[PDB]
């Protein structure tokens, strides 16, 4: 019923954020508040595709 | 030679004895007790309120941050 396309490994490397969840939750507020851009485009991607293959970028 | 001696009351007699039943009131009003009960329904419920109003608002701030977290 045709082949399932996947990404290769090397197109799903990226600078990991290798920070724990107390951090996370500590700096959240001004997180969302600085980098809320990027973030709605990603979730509209993401909401409007239902892909993750299309949302890498 | 000597008198006669045994065993009687004290010359004149002995002191009263009590018998009758002795349950005393002591008691505040029906009313009284009531009103103690309400009003301390009314600072409980005052009190509550104000800690739940305060404790929705917590929640939402952190399910805020989960929010700004998610992407």
């Amino acid at each position: 019923p045709g082949i399932v396309e996947l990404p290769t490994l090397e197109d799903l490397k990226v600078q990991e954020v290798k920070v724990s969840s107390s951090v996370l939750k500590a700096a959240a507020h001004h997180y969302g508040a600085q980098c809320d851009k990027p973030n709605k485009e990603f979730m509209l991607c993401r909401w409007e595709e239902k892909d993750p293959r299309r949302c890498l970028e | 030679a000597s008198k006669v001696k045994q065993d009687m009351p004290p010359p004149g007699g002995y002191g009263p004895i009590d018998y009758k039943r002795n349950l005393p009131r002591r008691g505040l009003s029906g009313y009284s007790m009531f009103a103690v009960g309400i009003g301390t329904l009314l600072f409980g419920y005052w009190s509550m309120m104000k800690w739940n109003r305060e404790r929705r608002r917590l929640q939402i701030e952190d399910f805020e941050a989960r929010i700004a977290l998610m992407p």
